[PDB]
RNA sequence: CCGA
DNA sequence: TGCATCCGTGAGTCGGAGGTAATAACCATAACGGACGGGCCTTGTCAAGC
DNA sequence: GCTTGACAAGGCCCGTCCGTTATGGTATAATGGAGGCTGTCACGGATGCA
């Protein structure tokens, strides 16, 4: 479809079990992921509830349900009532996604560890202070009542509490530890009175005090226009991203061929699992304690590998493929998927000299030809009634007729190519030509468009793009043909 | 510095330091209104030149 | 001092607590034991009364509650405490399975379950000490935790277990026979069949990253080479054009038949449907439509006027 | 790798400037003489309008 | 040589075999083959021959209306196998000279999980090409780019016709001075018949050491009794080469000699590639990258850039959807193309929805929307 | 590792 | 409040080939689940009749 | 242009049956971890310290 602009905010708890939950006829939802199992090693069907469940997910095989029983096509857009998977086309694992619900908050890792560190402005506290209460390793004053010697948002260690804990003050002071404490300070700020301080503050202060404040204010005037609150950077519900875009495949020799981000899920899921069966069992807290640290680096890991701690290795010490790993870099999702792609309809020799042939005209060897311009000859094969259809027409070409010549050279007439030799420093990198059938397996190029193309004769090859559509053959032909491209753009 | 702090979360977050600008893009929740070369070829669309 | 060695932390923590001694571990075991019983009677009362016991108590029978609670409290500080001062054990004994896929935090963690159940089944009156039967438990822990995670497609125990009987017979039998090994004799003194051991040996294999490079450099990866399975775009157009040309050649002859045959494989409804039902899309019955297409099908496979769909033929 | 990174960032930097409208109507102007480094000219007035 | 191995592996659906019978085959694609369905030595194959017929159990049969109406009609039973033989790739002719199986059974053994291995090894004679890469020993590489007759070839005063000609213009601007040093020493060593042997650094011998010793050997090779054409007084190193075509002598006296040239790896066969359309990636739905497996070229940033320098916003926008990772576009393109009409718009690429996904899955509430009539709501990319 |  | 120390961020484009990881308890016992075999019904051909 | 009757074929469906799989357990005593960096360069914030 269509759009206008794409919009990025916070993602709410409420958000990401939205986008994980969906309904079943019976009154079910299912979008939660509890088991850290993929598939089954016996036969090779994913498990009934993990990374990869058909309930969750959708079918691994086109209008198939798990458990069999609806093999056919003909029952569409029901839900088997033995197993509980929708009888879909399975390309709905592209899309569908689920989330894990955890045991304990955490933190995310974008905003604690970044630079300028969003949760230490807001809170208005020291990094290391906020970094040192999330990874359980000192207390925060939560309720600083009936004390001289406590205050708000003070930091204490294990002995400084335990040692508090002789008076038993004579009153009810509260402490608290890990992201539980981060998500109670941030539920607690009341945004529009800490925003009229900052206004009634900025006015009567110092110099170097009064850029913090101008920070602090601006961080927290995005907070009341956003309507967003505070506390969603800590996190409640993880989502999880479709099981093909994490995909498992199976190599010839039988070995499996997995992706990074199964294992990140999977630490996840075995820590938050061993989370809630140490505080069912009212287990110590020292050993609670280290589980809760255990879960906050292990969704830290999964988001951003290596960003706070220790990086998570694999097999041989490499590093696990993270969640921004995969989008961040050079070998990103931006620079090698979405600015510059693998394209269709292209092929590439090495290049010899052209003489005694024009300008704005390339030799394109032969066997190049027949398959840069295949569906225009099974197109004109069919015209002609050689042939009646595509079998028949890739039979011929593949056999190898006398005919087919005749058909590509009466094809490729007038039919642009666009050449191509990297690296492209310029406009006159990709210049268009007008192919003839040469005999032999070098492409011939044209002695004056050598020095456009910085091109010698002693090893450089060139790309070879044919453009399909009349648009594209008309681009080629008015604004990129070599013959209009004399004077140099600089 | 100017090509990091242009109108557009997408051109700048595929330029360079893509944590930080969606970090700060994500918390002024801004958007991406499609003017340029660069987010119409990532969205897959006519460029508007 | 600050650091980011979470290990160093916990050894430091664990450290903060002292070791026990010996009547120490008696009186907890004792406190323990009575914990346990009060456990007991709880859950018989919570299966009895159903599911309200909070407020219900049989070691009474309201300074009494108060001292049920002081028990209650002292009993389950008891049982933290033996747990608590135990911890020295685990790590001693999970520092030596680091690689066999778990991280050290996880088996130190897990063998922390076992040493709470070696804790709640430690028996005072036999006079053996708490850490061999700790030390039991605490290895069973480990283990089960390595045969339930650290691998992404998990292999069951009886497989594991399996597998070392594998190894041992091969082993053996290979010190019995120096040369030519034999999978015929392995599968003898195994008692199995010889390919139910290659399928114990194919899912013995471990999986490998599409992340990881090819070369002695970072330009190749394996998931470059690995084809996504679909249907190609060539075979979607060599499918549609033989829908065109089928439905074209379909209707050059009677309209009933046509109709027939087009709801008799799903050319319309997607739903290939039985000879009967056609019978309830009409009112005459199903063995005039086995004819219908039968002379259908006589019609279509005539030599003149019908090899235009005699090219698909592979 | 400097040389590409530089043209990289210029790209960057300008890959919104097209031509959109005909006139803007400014009155604003700049001084073009030729460029000189001592006695001897390196752009002459004439190649530089 | 090149050497082709296939394995018959263990699938789960049953065991593959290698065999004669292979289903969509004709008669005479297995006269090469023997009784067990593997070529024989000495035999030639070409682009596209059987070199070991295999097949594997299919198991799923699933078929639509179309194949199940083409099948009610005509017959046609569909065989429980498919075909999984090893063929020679595009190109890659030659002689088969070894055919070597190893078999479990017959005291090898094997990687687990393959009952049979076959190595085949295809040997070729191979010519020298226009567009193969020729060097000698002073960094002066270039490509063959016409091979011309012997009549058409330009010759020496006693009617010898040239091998090669080099361009002058490559000397000096290389400056790689000692290939005429060498070529005319070779010459005066062709016209004697001695074969030479000079150490480097031989300044150390006197003044203009080199070039004494070549003029003085190419005088010694001048004086004999019938080969007095081969030195010049006036223009040393050059002598008079008339032309083939119109039997002209050049006005310019020309350097000829015996120069050592190479022939090297890079041959044109190895190097020329072409796809239509072939497989495609895991996650990205884009065409594959190398000439093993049918890959296509790289549109990468900088040719982005080339293209919006032009006008040319329809060659970009094909080539960046209907080319690549955009399915549904890519079938219709194909269709159009096929039954000679013109191909519709195009949607939403994959890759861009892979990354909607993902900035989700990090926990970013990012969306697209859509104004309409003082309206705003949420678009579904996926659809 | 090599080639442009 | 100025200077020293620290940390995170970047470091050109295409193509070919080869090619990865690599060591570590054992035992009873019940619950579970796929496979296999009769029962009934639904379905798909021969065959004679108006 | 249909109709009824014989002859089988094969999916659903509910029993056992045996191989797999999950779970619990073992009692001398054992009580803080191996394991790599150590040759890049330059700029910009952010502490941190006198
Ligand atoms: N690391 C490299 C090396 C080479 N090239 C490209 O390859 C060409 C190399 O030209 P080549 O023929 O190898 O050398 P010449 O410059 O022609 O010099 P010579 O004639 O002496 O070989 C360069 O222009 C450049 O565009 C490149 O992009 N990156
Ligand atoms: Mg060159
Ligand atoms: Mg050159
Ligand atoms: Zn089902």
């Amino acid at each position: 479809p269509r759009f206008d602009y794409v919009k990025i905010a916070i993602a709410s708890p409420e958000r990401i079990r939205q986008w994980g939950e969906r309904t079943l006829p019976n009154g079910t939802v299912v979008g939660e992921v509890t088991k850290p199992e993929t598939i089954n090693y016996r036969t090779l069907k994913p498990e009934m509830d993990g990374l990869f469940c058909e309930k969750i997910f959708g079918p691994s095989k086109d209008w198939e349900c798990w458990c069999g029983k609806y093999k056919r096509v003909r029952h569409r857009g029901i839900v088997c009532e033995r197993c509980g998977v929708e009888v879909t086309e399975s390309r709905v694992r592209r899309h569908r996604m689920g989330y894990i619900k955890l045991a304990a908050p955490v933190t995310h890792v974008w905003y604690l560890k970044g630079i300028p560190s969003y949760l230490s402005i807001l809170l208005d506290m020291a990094l290391r202070d906020v970094e040192q209460i999330v990874y359980f390793n000192a207390y925060v004053v939560l309720n600083p009542g009936n004390a001289s010697n406590l205050q708000y948002k003070q930091l204490l260690t294990e002995d400084q509490w335990v040692e508090i804990e002789d008076q038993i003050e004579l009153e009810g002071i509260e402490v608290g530890i890990g992201a539980e404490a981060v998500q109670r300070l941030l539920a607690e700020l009341q945004l529009e009175e800490v925003a009229e301080k900052l206004r009634e503050e900025i006015l009567a202060s110092k110099g170097q005090k009064r850029a913090k404040l101008i920070k602090r204010l601006r961080v927290i005037d995005n907070f009341i226009a956003t309507h967003s609150q505070a506390e969603w950077m800590t996190l409640d519900v993880i989502p999880v991203i479709p099981p093909d875009l994490r995909p498992m495949v199976q190599l010839d020799g039988g070995r499996f061929a997995t992706s990074d981000l199964n294992d990140l899920y999977r630490r996840v899921i075995n820590r938050n699992n061993r989370l809630a069966r140490l505080q069912e069992i009212l287990a110590p807290e020292i050993i609670v304690r280290n589980e809760k640290r255990m879960l906050q680096e292990a969704v830290d890991a999964l988001i951003d590998n290596g960003r706070r701690g220790r990086t998570v290795v694999g097999a041989n010490n490499r590093a696990l493929k993270s969640l921004s790993d995969i989008i961040e870099g050079k070998q990103g999702r931006f620079r090698q998927n979405l600015l510059g792609k693998r394209v269709d309809y292209s092929g590439r020799s090495v290049i010899v000299v052209g003489p005694n042939l024009k300008i704005y005209q390339c030799g394109l060897p032969r066997e190049m030809a027949i398959e840069l311009f295949q569906p225009f000859v099974i197109h004109r094969l069919i015209k002609l009634g050689i042939v009646n259809n595509i079998k028949a027409a890739k039979k011929l070409i593949l056999k190898g007729d006398p005919q087919i010549w005749s058909v590509l050279e009466e094809v490729i007439t007038g039919h642009p190519v666009m050449l191509n030799r990297a690296p492209t420093l310029h406009r006159l990198g990709i210049q268009a030509f007008e192919p003839i059938l040469v005999e032999g397996r070098a492409i011939q190029l044209h002695p004056l468009v050598c020095p456009a193309f910085n091109a010698d004769f002693d090893g450089d090859q060139m790309a070879v793009h044919v453009p399909l559509s009349l648009e594209a053959q008309c681009e080629a032909r008015l604004l990129m043909l070599a013959c209009h491209n004399v004077l140099s753009p600089a | 510095k100017a090509s990091l702090n242009t109108d557009s979360f997408i051109s700048a977050a595929s330029f360079q330091e893509t944590t930080r600008v969606l970090t700060e893009a994500a918390i002024e929740g801004k958007s991406d209104w499609l003017r340029g070369l660069k987010e119409n070829v990532i969205i897959g669309r006519l460029i508007p030149a | 001092p600050y650091t980011e060695d979470s290990i160093r932390i916990y050894l430091q923590e664990i450290g903060r607590i002292r070791l026990l001694r010996a009547e120490e571990e008696i009186e907890l075991a004792r406190q323990i034991a009575d914990l346990l019983e009060l456990e007991l009677i709880r859950d018989n009362l919570t299966l009895q009364l159903e599911r309200q016991p909070s407020e219900l108590e049989w070691g009474k029978q309201n300074k009494n509650f108060a001292a049920f609670r002081r028990r209650l409290f002292l009993d389950r500080r008891a049982k933290d405490k033996m747990v608590q001062s135990n911890l020295r054990l685990v790590v001693s004994i999970a520092k030596k399975y680091m690689n066999r896929g778990l991280s050290f935090q996880d088996l130190i963690q897990e063998g922390s379950l076992g040493l709470i159940r070696a804790a709640e089944k430690f028996d005072h009156e036999k006079g053996y000490k708490f850490s061999t039967y700790a030390t039991w438990w605490i290895r069973q822990a480990i283990t089960r935790a390595i045969a339930d995670q650290s691998r992404t497609i998990r292999l069951p125990v009886h497989l594991y277990e399996t597998i070392s009987r594998i190894k041992k017979t091969t082993k053996l039998l290979s010190q019995e026979m120096r040369r030519k090994p034999t999978e015929e004799e392995i599968a003898e003194k195994m008692e199995m069949t010889i390919e139910k051991l290659r399928f114990i040996a194919k899912s013995a294999q471990l999986p490998i990253s599409l992340e990881t490079p090819i070369g002695k450099e970072e330009d190749s990866r394996l998931g470059d080479f690995i084809e996504a399975d679909g249907e190609t775009p060539e075979d979607e157009v060599s499918k549609n054009l033989l829908r065109e040309d089928l439905e074209n050649v379909l209707d050059t002859l009677s309209p009933r038949e046509r109709d027939v045959l087009r709801l008799r494989y799903g050319l319309d409804d997607g739903r290939m449907k039985t000879l009967e039902e056609i019978g309830q899309i009409f009112n005459v019955t199903r063995e005039r439509i086995r004819q219908i297409e039968a002379k259908a099908l006589r019609k279509l496979r005539h030599p003149n006027r019908n090899s235009i769909l005699k090219e698909y033929i592979r | 790798a400097d040389s590409g990174y530089l043209t990289r960032r210029l790209v960057d930097v300008s890959q919104d400037v097209i031509v959109r409208e005909q006139d803007c109507g400014t009155e604003r102007s700049l001084r073009v003489t030729a460029m000189t480094d001592g006695d001897q000219v390196k752009i002459s007035l004439a190649d530089r309008l | 040589i090149e050497k082709f191995e296939i394995e018959a592996r263990q699938t789960k659906l049953g065991p593959e075999e290698i065999t004669r019978e292979i289903p969509n085959v004709g008669e005479d694609a297995l006269r090469n083959l023997d009784e067990h369905g593997i070529i024989r030595i000495g035999a030639w194959v070409e682009s596209g021959d059987i070199l070991v017929g295999k097949v594997t159990p299919k198991g799923e049969a699933d078929q639509p209306p179309e194949e199940k109406l083409l099948r009610a009609i005509f017959g046609e039973k569909a065989r429980d196998v498919r075909d999984n033989s090893l063929r020679v790739p595009n190109g890659e002719k030659g002689r088969v000279v070894d055919v070597r199986v190893f078999t479990r059974e017959k005291g090898d053994e094997l990687p687990p999980g393959a009952n049979m291995v076959v190595r085949i090894y295809v040997a070729q004679k191979r010519k020298i090409q226009v567009g193969d890469k020729m060097a000698g020993r002073h960094g002066n590489k270039g490509i063959i780019s016409r091979i011309l007759p012997i009549e058409d070839m330009p010759y020496l005063p006693d009617g010898r016709p040239i091998d090669i000609a080099l361009n002058p213009l490559g000397v000096p601007s290389r400056m790689n001075v000692g290939q005429v040093f060498e070529c005319l020493l070779g010459w005066a060593g062709e016209n004697l018949g001695v074969r030479f042997k000079i150490t480097p650094f031989d300044e150390m011998y006197g003044e203009e050491a080199s070039r004494d010793t070549v003029h003085g050997l190419l005088e010694e090779a001048s004086q004999r009794p019938n080969k007095d054409w081969v030195f010049n007084e006036n223009h040393p190193g050059k002598i008079q080469v008339f032309d083939g075509r119109t039997g002209e002598p050049f006005d310019r006296p020309i350097t000829v000699g015996q120069a050592y040239m190479l022939k090297l790896v890079h041959l044109v066969d190895d190097k020329i590639h072409a796809r239509s359309t072939g497989p495609y990636s895991l996650v990205t739905q884009q065409p594959l990258g190398g000439k093993a497996q049918q890959g296509g070229q790289r549109f990468g940033e900088m040719e982005v850039w080339a293209l919006e320098a032009y006008g040319a916003a329809y060659i970009l926008q094909e080539l960046l959807t209907v080319k690549s990772d955009d399915m549904q576009g890519r079938n219709e393109a194909l269709n159009a193309i096929v039954k000679g009409k013109s191909i519709p718009r195009p949607g939403t690429p994959e890759s861009f929805k892979v990354l909607m996904r993902e900035l989700q899955s990090l926990g970013l509430d990012i969306a697209a929307h859509k104004v309409q009539l003082s309206e705003d709501g949420e678009s579904a990319d996926a659809e």
